[PDB]
């Protein structure tokens, strides 16, 4: 949800921009960063 | 119901809460797990909510480094693995454990694996003796496959066990005597300690429970009794359970709490689990009434089944009357050690009521029109004659039909002597409980001035009744 | 003498019968201890008739078990004064154990134990024990055991006198918060010598002299003391033994005296005697370095090693308490120790006076269930366990279940060798597997086949983390935290199992960093697992670790150490490594609504309100502000008529600006029979990083309305009356009725709420010659009064 | 006769000694003995004095 | 304290008799 966005938005930052990986499944920085 | 699953790379490393969910209601695993919880809380009913429904699991499972899973009876529905060469060593499945004590009762159900050996290291609380069941009752016992000194060190394979002798129950007390005890040395025996839960009957040691702290068994401790001085004739230990719930089963056990010892260590005994039923007594809360008038001879009422049943609720009472208007065993072992020191350098040798049956509910038989009522309600768990119950009260009164209220009867203004007149007026007949018209003009008249002798309306306690039809009539010149 | 009256005489023995105790009668010092035990079939009556007063001093501890029929020893030993404790039983210079019928401890003279504690346990009818002060006793107090007595139990009665009846002289003692006078018996109160003073007082208080020990009959005399501190001499307490020489460590002798002790064991080899020795100004039973002695009684040092071995009966000591330890005081050893001190209270500082000493083990070292033995550092001068003797196992040195054990030695200071055996370790907790490894190379294990019986997963519940872990970067949201560590692999990454990452609620910059310990969530840090970062190539490429917590309460403190987790091997190095206990905490962000809004009609002005803070202010509540709308009254009660049938009568029930702390609030100016709509939030903070509702009305009119107006007639002609009434403004003015009467009890009628208004409309109708009265209800809301005056007029239609 | 330790052991050791008292001159244990192990009248007959 | 020290006490002795906190203490109060 809306969580998925703030928290890849925190990731991301300055830098300019997967549920399935994230939602239904433990998700880490490491692949947040791609 | 049949829940397929699978997952991506098959391999999932649950948590203690979150990754939880994920395999809610699945089964048939295709994959494998890990089971990797070191922290949390209510960790047991939480996975059984969650993965307290797999029957059968492909791949390979393996417990690793889990600290809080104290045994795995959360995952008792598990009872086949479609065992594969998906871990090293051909493992199937692999447990490597700080607080493990059981895996299962293997006195309740089997478990069939495929293939594979099996993986046992450092489980310092868990039993080898249980081990040994796990030989016996899976399918990998003995010939097809193989599988000391790392788990169980820490545990203590009980090996006597405590009978109940004598047993006594009460409305909130039970009375229990067990036969005693003692280790080669009475003084390793700090004590007894009690286990004991309410078992609304198939309960077991370690279900609900927790490294974390949520063991739901209640825990008392009873000091070792006054050793008596005939050898053969001793204080039986006992103990006062005191609060109980009546009529309520409840499950318990004993088990001893003895000192460790350097060299072959003695090992403390527990009871079986028994369960007790306290006594019955009288139910005392026939608890929120609500009442309300279904018409004005119709008085209908419910009330809440008791939260006290004490026993097998039988028949409701109902009344109606008519009210109208480690440290220490460090500590016990220096002592012990003292005293020996001691003994080692001194010595040296050479009434309308109703009899509800079944529902919370009645409705009471035409009564007055209009009265209130003042209503008991009780609550019992026999129907002997020799009944026990013990009332609420609520009030109530019928609702009035407004009609027979009205006079619609005699009223006319007699005529006499110049500005000489009177309005005769019949009083209503059993009515549903003042009154006040002329021109509108207005008055109000009451039970005062009825013993001294144009419209009216000729009702007070309910408003808006029937205004008479203008009696016309000449001035009174 | 004047300061000892009486002899001095060796050890006693008192046993199954009190009729040997007929020594202690001309005593006054005894060189020993004193037993008194195992009388079974005496009775009180037996002691009603005996004393010991002369007594003054034990020198190494006084016992006493099982001694049935005496029931206090104030009668028995009323001068003793000083236990020296240079021989202890057990560490205990003072032991009563099983004294059945002993009811309470007497003592009441004495004032200081040199050494050792004291242990009174298992009494079951002992008392008094609560009213004594043992810290002044004792020049140190922990490490007492009394336990068992009657007095823990049976909420025993002690009455110390003179205070407690309004004479005073009984001295009042410390307690941490409960002050309480203290004595021996109920006649007997122990004596307080004044802090300027362990020297002894007088009955007055005045300080005796600074050799005298205890008590003294008159102040600031070397002479006239009652015991000596350091070293007694002809009737004074001298600092140190004029030349004379010191003898057991409390008074001085001449030549001849151990010259006699010398030939009295040279003439009987009794197994009871020592050959004694002069030595560096003393009289000793046991002159290393000096092991010779000439014709004369004074050893010389030697020329060539002389260490004094010391054998050991059976081949094997078990070093259980200071009383074993000191039996090896000035001690090569000939045989194994073993080491197996239980009990919570901590001895390294004696360990060390009596063992220090040692440098060489020819047997092998064992050390079991050493509880509070915090580290083996005691054995100062060990350097060498040669073996010759090995646990079964071939075993040299031999851990285990040492709960506290934590350092073997300062292996940057400290050498060893062993020439034989292996090593066990097992069960150790605390103890860092990096010193078992470092002992491994200082050891010469090494240096030949190895295969010793390290058991890995010791260490447990410690941390063993020789490297540091650096927070390259962070975020702080309110309900997040970024956090990115710098990386770290062990020489072979593959050792590298992941990064565990803990973090707990901390209010406060203290914290007790990380040691191993449970994972309960009442105290303990929680732990996420985190899997490696990925290994591609050189840092410069390959990303950093890190991890995203979450779900944290905004505005508070954290703690947020880090620490690496690794594989375990007898090959392979780099135990791990942690972070510091760095503090951080979330991101503010705007408060919960406030709490419980609450109206009362306190005071005629206004609305009176009180709140409560909001359930989770989301920062440090600083700030509140309401807001007090002045709702207007409803549409249709300006016009509509109650007079209908059936319709019921009725009835009822920008300024705004910032607040400090005050949780209540009181406004200026309204209405009557008014009360209106509050909204209301708090702030954690111009930004206004900031509501709850409550509407409730106020108090009604709060005095009498009866509005005077234009009540008065004007017979115009029948029917015309002229009667009028006006409005009333002060309350809200919504008029329920005026009541028109043509007083016949008051017949009344109503008026219309605004066909009266009209001009003046609804007025009665119809009058009949003669008095006519009304008093006119100008109702408001409530409408209790509203009364006008009953007015009265004469018609003349 | 099984094992004695604690008070029992003075308590029996007692009744086998009666008015005979213990043994003892200043210059394994007896507990080693008949605590630790299986314990006879006797040995117990050794710590009194004849 | 209340209740207790009649009804306990009827509970684990009433066929003993009375003289006069836990089943081991107070069993003594009855006088078998």
């Amino acid at each position: 949800g809306g969580e998925l966005v703030d928290t890849l938005q925190f990731v991301c930052g300055d830098r300019g921009f997967i549920v399935e990986e994230c939602c239904f499944r433990s998700c880490d920085l490491a692949l947040l960063e791609t | 119901c049949p829940k397929v699953c699978h997952l991506l790379e098959g391999e999932k490393t649950i948590d203690s809460v979150t990754s939880a969910q994920e395999l809610r209601g699945c089964t048939v695993i295709n994959g494998s797990l890990i089971i990797n919880i070191r922290g949390g809380n209510n960790l047991a009913a939480e996975l059984e909510a969650n993965l307290g429904l797999i029957e059968e699991i492909s791949g390979y499972l393996k417990i690793r480094r889990s600290y809080a899973l104290v045994s795995l009876s959360f995952f008792r529905k598990l009872r086949l693995i479609r065992g594969e060469t998906l871990e090293i060593g051909n493992y199937s499945f692999y447990a490597l454990n700080q607080n493990l004590r059981q895996l299962w009762d293997w006195s309740k159900h089997n478990l069939t694996i495929t293939q594979g050996k099996l993986f046992f290291h450092y489980n310092p609380k868990l039993c080898l003796s249980e081990i040994h069941k796990m030989e016996e009752v899976s399918g990998t016992k003995g010939r097809q496959e193989r599988n000391l000194k790392t788990n169980g060190d820490q545990a203590s394979c009980e090996n006597e066990l405590l009978k109940f002798s004598y047993i006594r129950t009460s409305f909130d007390k039970i009375l229990l005597r067990w036969e005693p005890y003692w280790p080669p040395d009475f003084r390793d025996l700090l004590g007894f300690m009690l286990f004991y839960k309410e078992a609304p009957q198939n309960v077991t040691e370690f279900d609900g429970q927790d490294a974390c702290g949520s063991n739901s068994w209640t825990v008392v401790d009873i000091d070792p009794p006054l050793r008596s001085n005939d050898p053969k004739s001793q204080n039986h230990p006992g103990w006062l359970m005191r609060g109980l719930k009546p009529w309520t089963q409840y499950a318990i056990f004993v088990k001893t709490l003895v000192t460790f010892s350097d060299e072959r260590r003695t090992y403390g005994a527990k009871s079986d689990i028994i369960y007790v039923q306290t006594d019955a007594t009288n139910p005392s809360v026939p608890l929120d009434p609500i009442s309300v008038s279904n018409s004005s001879s119709q008085i209908i009422l419910k009330w809440k089944p008791p939260s006290d049943p004490n026993g097998n609720i039988t028949h409701y009472l109902v009344f109606w009357e008519r009210q109208a208007e480690l440290k220490e065993l460090e500590e016990s072992s220096f002592r012990k050690t003292f005293e020996d020191y001691l003994h080692n350098v001194v010595f040296v040798p050479r009434r309308p009521f109703e009899k509800v049956v079944n529902k919370e509910s009645l409705v009471i038989s035409g009564l007055r029109h209009f009265t209130g009522y003042r209503i008991e309600l009780q609550a019992c768990n026999q129907d002997t004659p020799e009944e026990r119950c013990s009332a609420a009260y609520v009030s109530a009164r019928t609702m009035p039909e407004a009609k027979a209220d009205d006079i619609v009867g005699p009223v006319t203004h007699e005529i006499f002597e110049n500005n000489v007149v009177h309005l005769m007026w019949q009083e209503p007949k059993e009515p549903n409980g003042l009154y006040e018209s002329y021109r509108e003009l207005h008055l109000c008249v009451s039970r005062k001035h009825f013993a001294l002798e144009v419209r009216i309306r000729a009702t007070s306690l309910a408003g808006n009744g029937s205004w008479t039809e203008p009696t016309y009539f000449y001035v009174t010149d």
